[PDB]
């Protein structure tokens, strides 16, 4: 809707980090000499309102370097914006694509391409999906921002979230349904039992042949003090572009920047943990052709069961 | 008692179903893809090896594959390995198994519990399961006595430990415990329990007292042989059966004939031996008997009328 | 003489004259068993029309060995060890012994220096020594925790031998011991005995890994499972590495790079130096290829 | 499953119908003079365990010409089935092709496409999206068989199937979804309302700019008796090749032919009926780029909901 993209460009912060990145990679690819003839190809994929159109156009005047703008979007109500904006003060410099990135047909290559389609676990928004079936138009020597993003889990005692989680079920679905996805939420009344550690991580452009975004990790967890686990904080850390970045991870947290609250993934069971003891966690990145899913269980010091086995109760559309 | 001859050298189905029959068997655990038939689904040139992948489901009838065959996970598959391109590769293999099994209309399939991480094993039969229906069973191949622990003190650097270790000599149900959670008491798993030479202490015998087993390994080489050269069993291994028939398991024997001078149907005549001279059961056994377990609501005589 | 061979080619032997031994098995289709072949003309080979000799085995061959000049030790997926000779013609290979001891497929087989004596390994996790001439089990081994993947017996210590399982051990064994083995990351796949060294073994690894080992020197040779490891016949050994990523590789004396073949289809399965050209070497693959290098 | 394969195996009227329609398709593209020396490349998209194959051989050795045989199979398993009797007694004149038939790439174009993907309502098994998705690597004046199909409704009476229906209530879903969703079954104690009339109908090859597999149908079932409607029947036909059918719609039922039951779509409250009254029945082809479903509502006497909304009871996977 209208609105959340409103409340997306209300983060002066990370499009502030965007436009610096891009102004970065602008001086990298294009030497002083050159300025004036080498027009570098940038193509916005999921542009959505177009505040990264504008953020590309103030790095190229900042770099004093010259760009050809592609602004791809599939939401064709974002389109209607887009394409006003293009008319009224973008004009020509500026080519809006009403399209899936992943069936676009391209009519010239890019030197660089700019997305953000990134969740608070990363990669949860099909990120490396989208940006796997672009890749094809990128140059050789073509670059992706963000290079590289990193999602990290923490466990987590929380008797109130916990209770939260338990009040979300619902008529006509599995009694246990709540307790098998995640959940987007400011954790206030809780205790962090272990420092995050990195789950997943993606890197773009994906040059390997063997392209496979399904992944299982095995953390190990130290607990200091005797508690109750309730489930796993996740959070995110993203490389836009060399020293550019952006976090969510407390302990390196992005300055001012409030487009990400935590995630919560919940177990079914609260386990008892001593201190000294190990919380061993797994999770797995999983798909099909139409289907993503987050799939995970405790193995220390306790098994649980296995959490949203096949996507039977969360899953994200392809 | 319901038998099964359990092989790995299948070289015709149709004789050895015949053989396997012909000695007093009910069914036959075997391979369903050949256990050596190691198989690449990435990587090039060995992704694209020609067909067929294994034998036809045409040279048994329908009937037959419902009936008599207990399928068996090929022993290369390792899904919780630590070289990730042998994970992959198995994650694949397993389901490829376990789907040409549910091709096939097996009534049960076999898997080993042969380690103490099997979380990614896990992950992928409960997967699996969450596709379909199919009511087919999973059996899960898991020993009394765990190999590491009954192996020879020949290693002069790496001795045997003879320390009693009361919860280590029953990390045998912990795999099979915490591979049960994992996959949420599905009722399509159960054990498979399989019956060493030297019996555990019996703690460790007894923490299987309320587990689902619905098959129990007899391997030929745990037989002791008798004055007329015949296997026969230990008492304690005696005691053990006639505790398994009790909870009417299908007792499966593994392994190659280590009483040459003997028939193979020995083993078999043996075990239907002491079926025959079970203890009898008494009156109440007699009346409680198809009551085993089946579950009732509490009768009311005040609130109704009986 | 079977009138077809088997399409997955699982070893070949070379023996003093130059004649090649084959062995096969059907791992797919209706039936899976096995067959022995010679070729006296190796460049003939796989074509059953030009073969000195050939016969079809009850089971799959996993492993073979040559004993002597005539003999052929097979290790089958029946759990069977068999001996096989060639009659005085060599126009015949025929059954001596099929002795059912392993509980499962035997995996691999390897002669004594003794040349009376064999060593086997198996899936049943049992390793066991044999009496040729007496066709029976001197000893039956249970030292392993796992499958056994490797055994390679020393070429001049008649009671010495390398075994390697699933359970990540390397043993050296001694039978003239008490306590027969003695152990010595990644599990451990493939074993050589040096040649000419007799402390000096190299061993492969589930990750494409070569070692050097002198009862370390390490190099990343395959991207996959080292199948085999066989050393070259010359007075400074070469080093012939065949994995499951369909590759040879032939190292030199520190695991060094001389030569590389993406000449198979399928897996790479046995490797054999011809006594005749010691610079030749042949391969054979589950792609039904024989296949003769000229290593430089 | 190989026994689901089996049972479609033992209708011999059916692959002697799919024999004779080859056979006619044979000598009407390759003449007398032509018999030795031209090959027809023949495609069967969904070859199962091969008894279509089988029959396209009978009817080249009956039609005394020459083919060149491709077997395409999505279902890996049933490619066993097709490598086994390739190998055993095909040879090199049948190539097995394991692969989806929308996603194959073929080295040669087809003269004649042979398939049976049809369910008792015809296109409920996704025949249409299977061909139309194959239909490219057909020569200009190539032939499909099945050549043409329609689905036909006939309101019918049922107080047994109602109260069957209604015993299909499940734990963890929709309380209605059951009355949502069509059923296979033999209709045996009810009554057929009014005469079967035309559904949908799809063409082979289409030929048609703007391919479109949706459609919307309005049927008016003029009735002669006081009664109660508890749903609609549904059957289908086939033209195979000119003259030589399929059918299991009951006034030209083939005879002899078991492998498809009539189709049952129910509605969730049963709807009072005057006789010289009609019934009017709306009934829509759906479908997004995953799923194909159907929709469903009376309109006269009396209005009903609509069933099945969104699909959000009943689809079809793509
Ligand atoms: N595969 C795709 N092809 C095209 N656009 C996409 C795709 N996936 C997501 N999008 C769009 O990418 C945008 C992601 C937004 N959360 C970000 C909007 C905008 N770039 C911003 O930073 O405010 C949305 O407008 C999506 O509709
Ligand atoms: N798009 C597709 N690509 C390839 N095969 C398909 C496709 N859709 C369905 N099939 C197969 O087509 C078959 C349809 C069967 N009901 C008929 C089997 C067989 N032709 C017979 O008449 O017995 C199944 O074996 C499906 O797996």
């Amino acid at each position: 809707e209208s609105q959340t993209y409103e409340v997306f460009e209300k983060d002066p912060i990370k499009y502030s980090q965007y436009q610096q990145a891009i102004y970065k990679c602008l001086l990298d690819r294009v030497p002083e000499e050159e300025k004036d003839t080498n027009v570098q190809v940038l193509m916005v994929l999921g542009a959505g309102r177009g505040p990264l159109v504008n953020a590309s156009l103030r790095a190229a005047k900042q770099a004093d370097r010259r760009i050809k703008l592609y602004a791809v979007e599939k939401n064709p109500n974002a389109v209607v914006t887009l394409e006003n904006w293009q008319f009224e003060e973008w004009g020509s410099q500026v080519t809006v694509v009403s399209s899936d990135m992943r069936e676009w047909v391209a009519p010239e290559k890019a030197d660089i391409i700019v997305s953000e389609l990134l969740g608070s676990f990363a990669d949860n928004e099909l990120s490396p999906e989208c940006l796997d079936g672009a890749q094809h138009f990128l140059k050789d020597d073509g670059v992706s921002i963000p290079g590289e993003y990193t999602s990290f889990l923490a466990p987590i005692s929380s008797s109130k979230l916990y209770n939260e989680v338990r009040a979300c079920r619902e008529k006509d679905r599995d009694p246990e349904a709540q307790f098998e996805m995640p959940y987007v939420v400011r954790l206030h009344n809780f205790h962090q039992l272990s420092a995050p550690q990195p789950c997943f991580t993606f890197s773009h452009p994906n040059r390997d042949p063997m392209i496979d975004n399904n992944r299982y990790c095995t953390l190990e967890f130290p607990v200091e003090v005797n508690t109750v686990l309730h489930g796993f904080a996740g959070y995110f850390e993203t490389v836009l572009y060399q020293d550019i970045t952006l976090s969510i991870r407390p302990e390196t947290h992005s300055p001012g920047m409030f487009s990400w609250f935590p995630i919560l993934f919940p177990i079914k069971q609260p386990i008892t943990v001593r201190e000294g003891q190990t919380i061993c966690v797994r999770f797995w990145r999983c798909s099909n052709s139409k289907k993503v899913w987050y799939e995970w269980a405790v193995t220390a010091p306790v098994c649980s069961a296995i959490h949203n086995p096949t996507g039977r109760s969360y899953t994200i559309g392809l | 008692v319901s038998s099964g001859r359990d092989l790995n050298c299948v070289p015709e189905i149709a004789d050895t179903l015949g053989a396997v029959a012909k000695q007093g068997f009910d069914f036959l655990c075997m391979p369903v893809f050949h256990p050596r038939f190691k198989r690449e689904f990435i990587q090039e040139p060995a992704k694209n090896r020609p067909g067929p992948q294994t034998r036809s489901d045409l040279l048994l009838s329908g009937r037959d594959w419902n009936t008599l065959i207990v399928g068996k996970l090929s022993p290369w598959i390792r899904p919780d390995s630590k070289v990730e391109k042998i994970r992959r590769n198995s994650e694949a293999a397993m389901l490829q198994e376990l789907n040409f099994g549910a091709y096939l209309g097996l009534p049960a399939f076999l898997l080993p519990l042969n380690q103490e991480d099997n979380t990614n094993l896990a992950r992928v039969l409960t997967n699996h399961i969450h596709t379909g229906h199919h009511s087919s069973m999973f059996w899960m191949r898991v020993p009394l006595v765990a190999p590491e622990d009954l192996r020879d003190d020949i290693i002069e650097n790496a001795p045997t430990t003879h320390t009693e270790e009361y919860s280590g000599e029953e990390k045998t149900w912990m795999w099979w415990h915490n591979f049960r959670t994992l996959c949420d008491y599905s009722k399509r798993i159960a054990v498979a329990l399989e019956i060493g030479a030297d019996l555990p202490s019996n703690h460790v015998i007894d923490r299987w007292l309320g587990e689902p087993i619905k098959a129990a390994i007899l391997p030929t080489s745990i037989f002791l042989t008798n004055k007329k050269g015949f296997p026969v069993l230990s008492k304690m291994h005696q005691r053990l059966i006639f505790r398994l028939l009790k909870l009417e398991v299908q007792f499966i024997i593994t392994g190659t004939n280590h009483h040459s001078e003997k028939e193979f149907c020995s083993y078999l005549q043996y075990l239907e031996y002491l079926s025959q001279n079970r203890p009898p059961p008494n009156a109440y056994e007699l009346f409680a008997k198809g009551y085993e377990d089946y579950l009732q609501s509490p009768l009311q005589p005040l609130m109704d009328n009986l | 003489a079977p009138a077809c061979m088997e399409r997955q080619l699982e070893a070949a032997r070379y023996r003093s004259d130059g004649a090649l031994l084959l062995g096969a098995s059907s791992l797919s289709g209706r039936c899976w068993a096995g067959s022995l072949w010679l070729f006296k003309d190796p460049c003939a080979a796989p074509n059953e029309g030009f073969c000195s000799a050939g016969v079809q085995t009850e089971a799959g061959v996993a492993d073979l060995t040559w004993v002597g000049e005539r003999g052929i030790l097979v290790a089958s997926d029946s759990g069977a060890v068999e001996l096989w000779e060639l009659d005085e013609n060599e126009t015949l290979i025929v059954s001596k012994f099929c002795k059912y001891e392993h509980d499962d497929i035997v995996s691999t087989v390897s002669v004594l220096s003794s040349g009376t004596q064999a060593v086997s390994g198996s899936k049943d996790i049992c390793i066991k020594v044999w009496d040729l001439a007496q066709q029976v089990v001197l000893s039956s081994y249970r030292a392993h925790a796992a499958q056994v993947t490797c055994v390679a017996a020393s070429p001049h210590k008649d009671s010495v031998f390398l075994s390697c399982s699933e359970d990540n051990r390397i043993l050296l064994w001694d039978t003239r011991c008490p306590k027969p083995a003695s152990q010595i990351g990644y599990l451990p796949t493939s074993l050589a005995w040096h040649p000419q060294q007799s402390e000096v073994f190299v061993f492969g690894d589930e990750n494409g890994t070569v070692s050097l080992v002198d009862t370390v020197l390490s190099s990343a040779v395959h991207s996959q499972c080292v199948t085999g490891l066989v050393f070259s016949p010359h007075s400074v050994p070469f080093l012939a590495s065949l994995s499951e990523d369909c590759s040879l590789a032939v190292l030199d004396s520190s695991l060094s790079e001389l030569f590389r073949s993406q000449a198979h289809r399928d897996f790479v399965r046995d490797a054999t130096w011809s006594p005749l050209n010691h610079s030749l070497l042949t391969t054979v693959g589950w792609d039904h290829q024989v296949v003769h290098h000229v290593v430089p």
